């Protein structure tokens, strides 16, 4: 199955009491693996299997880089606010990551948001930056003047990020690469006369599930989001109404297994 | 987490030198070459991180990520290229790992070898130095063979005044029977 | 602009304390302290990813740093030891992955005894008349001898003004007794000028050796003159003879 | 600026059965900015011992969180999630169902 490594950075100018001006969290797939912030000024594991497999040298070195990234991030944000002539608190976000697909293929990405809206998206193949407005297009011209920076990123996305993903996937193989199959049951009268059919799944991992209704697809399937159960499994459902005598059935696909409940 | 470059390299003025650099690492964030003149600060020359060649003038830098191999290629060598050339890479943790450096010695192309040995007198004393000068760059200057006789490395001067370049080593001794001949062997 | 590092030269007695300053006006986030030693790469002592943080390198033992400001990254020698005789370079870089800008370094020597510090005696040797007649050129040679530690700048002065063309100084001082570790140093330089130029009696030639030694403040209980940081010069006048 | 008000979904770990100890979940998702206040209610009073996920980041730049408590449900006991955010003039109460 596709696996991913993602690092997020959140920066907040003029934060409230308590609210850190900087947070940086790392995820493999939907599991968090690492945390840093302007309060703890320390990089910590958010999974025991990271904690067990990376020596103190690791947390020591990356604490220091993150204290650095915190500094750089306060300045990039303070500058953007000058550029827009924005007073008061605003936010700056960065997400970087790579997918290792099953075909053995790879993807890499890096983007920034200002106030939760897309600002700069990197293209590692054309070594260029897509910008949304004037102030963004200005930051692009600077970043593209630096051939060596653009090449550093492309190499990091394509080589480093995938090497990290691979050893993280090993450190946490029992958590990240297990399958817990889903419980799939179908329970049924949505108003007097009309009947709905609910296809429900729970206790499953990984969270990627396909669920639909068919006849022997079907139009107007009400789908429910994949939600976390709190035990590290997920749950999800699909509902559907019945013209008051066609033969219907719920189809579910998870982690290589296909199910039909008539 | 090792890195190898050659201690010393010597090449003729006007010619080509390829300075190799090899590196074993599990993780790479780019390879650098710095230039360091004797008694001066290292200064940035080249960054390579993807496979291939970059060229800024008389200087080229190549990298093979797979072969873990870099070269600094200097064309049309000049006397001013005499310097140490440092290679460095960033590992997975962004630690800058430095090679021991390559000292690049440039021999001037002396068209008219005129190898003389001369005696200079002290402007205050009798005490005297010997100057072996105008010899061909392919000539080695041997050590003293004597504790009271001091012999310097060859020094390449350039009197642009007469577009003229020359090697020279100095020799000296307080001994009141020493002579400028025996010197330089 | 760039990185400013002071001092360029220092001698310390064993167990003395020492602050190397280092500053940059470039907004660099990273500053570094390296020692350079014959036969090995630069070795990181400490570094600093931003104001408010620092961390050990490979050779932290014997040293401390501080980073109160973006601008300044001082290196403190706590108790000076022979093994710390080295050349120290501090560097800055915008980021963990960007090019280092280096300062011009600190040449530092630690001796058990300051009685070992000696200034150079300097002499100017006049050009061979055999050279003048055979090449139409005249090589002056300057000899700086008996100095410790090897902390000298040798320059040439013509009519009281510095000169660079036709100068060649030995890049590394020679040892007068290579056996000893307290060995004093010699250094030779040449200045080659047209024979015509040497013949003009209106030309002063001055060999200036800036020595770096003890401080006027340093205590001294030897007969010979306190071996302080001083300029020692020798001179020669032009002549047609 | 574009503020996004939180989606609030309340539910239980395993299928619900009166008398059977389960776990009450409140999933708060798709909100911006990051600042948020959540309590779980048993019969409209705050529940003292609640656990939660760390603030969590979506690729669409919005935030999500899991807020949960160990609970044994019954016929007469009402359960809710109460959420406060810059987008809301008053804390939103969301009641649990089936
Ligand atoms: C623990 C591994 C924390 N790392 C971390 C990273 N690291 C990934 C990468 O080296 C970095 O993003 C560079 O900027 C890539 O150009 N990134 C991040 O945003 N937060 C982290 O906590």
């Amino acid at each position: 199955r596709t696996h991913s490594l993602r690092y997020f950075r959140l920066g907040v100018s003029d934060p409230i009491h308590g609210v850190p001006e900087f947070i940086s969290v790392g995820y493999v797939d939907s599991h968090p693996i690492t945390t840093y912030d302007s309060v703890t000024r320390q990089k910590e594991p958010r999974a025991p299997w990271m904690a067990e497999n990376l020596a103190p040298d690791h947390w020591e070195r990356y604490t220091q880089l993150l204290r650095g990234w915190q500094q750089m991030f306060k300045v990039e944000l303070k500058r953007l606010q000058r550029h827009y002539n924005h007073s008061g608190s605003h936010t700056y976000q960065r997400m970087i990551g790579c997918e290792l697909l099953e075909d053995g293929s790879t993807t890499g990405f890096l983007q920034y948001a200002y106030d939760g809206q897309d600002f700069l998206i990197f293209n590692k193949d054309t070594l260029s930056w897509l910008a949304v407005d004037n102030v963004a297009h200005t930051i692009k011209q600077a970043w593209e003047a630096n051939q060596h920076e653009l090449l550093y990123q492309k190499n990091w996305l394509e080589e480093e990020c995938i090497a990290w993903l691979k050893r993280f996937l090993e450190y946490g193989k029992d958590t990240l690469q297990r399958t817990e199959p889903p419980l799939v049951r179908v329970n049924r009268e949505t108003f007097p006369g009309v009947t709905a059919l609910f296809c429900k799944a729970h206790g499953f991992y990984p969270p990627e599930i396909y669920m639909t209704w068919m006849k022997n697809i079907v139009q107007e399937i009400d789908y429910g989001d994949i939600l976390p159960s709190g035990d590290g499994t997920y749950q999800a459902w699909a509902s559907i109404e019945l013209d008051p005598s066609n033969l219907y059935s719920c189809h579910v696909e998870h982690s290589g297994v296909h199910m039909v409940l008539q | 987490q090792n890195i190898d470059q050659p201690t010393e390299m010597t090449a003729t003025e006007g010619a080509i030198v390829q300075i190799n650099c090899t590196y074993q690492t599990s993780g790479f964030n780019g390879l650098f070459w710095y230039q360091q003149h004797a008694g001066e600060a290292p200064t940035f020359l080249s960054y390579n991180v993807l496979d291939g060649l970059e060229e800024k003038g008389r200087f080229s830098s190549f990298l093979s990520r797979s072969k873990g191999y870099s070269y600094l290629l200097l064309k049309e060598l000049q006397m001013k290229d005499s310097a140490s050339y440092l290679c460095a890479f960033l590992d997975s943790n962004y630690q800058l790992i430095w090679g021991a450096g390559t000292k690049l010695i440039i021999k001037p192309d002396i068209q008219n070898p005129d190898p003389a040995v001369y005696q200079l007198r002290d402007s205050k004393s009798s005490k005297s130095v010997c100057l072996f000068t105008d010899f061909d760059s392919q000539t080695n200057v041997s050590q003293s063979k004597d504790s009271d006789v001091y012999i310097t490395d060859k020094c390449v001067l350039d009197m642009r005044s007469m577009d003229f370049k020359s090697n020279s080593a100095v020799a000296w001794s307080n001994k009141s029977d020493f002579a400028c001949a025996n010197a330089f062997n | 602009a760039g990185v400013t590092q002071t001092p360029k030269f220092q001698v310390l007695k064993t167990g003395q304390s020492m602050t190397l300053q280092c500053a940059q006006d470039m907004n660099h986030n990273y500053m570094y302290w390296y020692r350079q030693d014959p036969g090995m790469g630069l070795r990181l002592i400490y570094y600093s990813a931003s104001e408010g943080t620092t961390d050990k390198g490979e050779v932290p033992n014997g040293y401390n740093v501080s980073r109160s400001t973006t601008e300044d990254f001082p290196l403190r020698l706590l108790s000076a030891a022979p093994s710390q005789t080295s050349v120290y370079f501090c560097a800055s870089s915008n980021r963990e992955y960007s090019p280092l800008h280096f300062g011009n370094g600190t040449r530092l020597t630690v001796t058990e005894d300051l009685n070992k510090v000696f200034p150079p005696e300097v002499a100017v040797f006049e050009p061979s008349e055999a050279e003048i007649s055979h090449t139409q050129k005249a090589t002056l040679v300057c000899l700086a001898t008996g100095f410790y530690p090897d902390h000298v700048e040798l320059s040439w002065w013509v009519n009281g003004k510095e000169v660079h063309s036709g100068v060649c100084t030995d890049p590394q001082p020679l040892k007068e007794q290579p056996a000893l570790n307290d060995s004093r140093y010699a250094l030779s330089s040449r200045l080659r000028v047209s024979a015509t130029f040497w013949q003009d009696p209106r030309n002063h030639f001055r060999c200036q050796v800036q020595f770096y030694g003890l401080s006027e403040n340093d205590e001294w209980t030897q007969d010979r003159a306190k071996p302080v940081t001083q300029i020692v010069s020798a001179e020669a006048w032009g002549r047609a003879d | 600026m574009i503020q996004r008000t939180p989606k609030i979904q309340v539910y239980s770990r395993h299928p619900a059965e009166n008398g059977k100890s389960n776990f009450l979940n409140c999933y708060v998702s798709g909100f911006h900015p990051s600042d948020i206040e959540v309590d779980l209610l048993k019969n409209g009073e705050r529940i003292e011992k609640v656990e939660h996920s760390d603030l969590s980041f979506s690729k669409d730049w919005s935030f999500y969180l899991l807020y949960y408590t160990e609970f044994t449900p019954t016929e007469k006991d009402e359960y809710a999630c109460r959420v406060n955010h810059v987008t809301l003039s008053q804390p939103k109460i969301v009641k649990w169902d089936r």
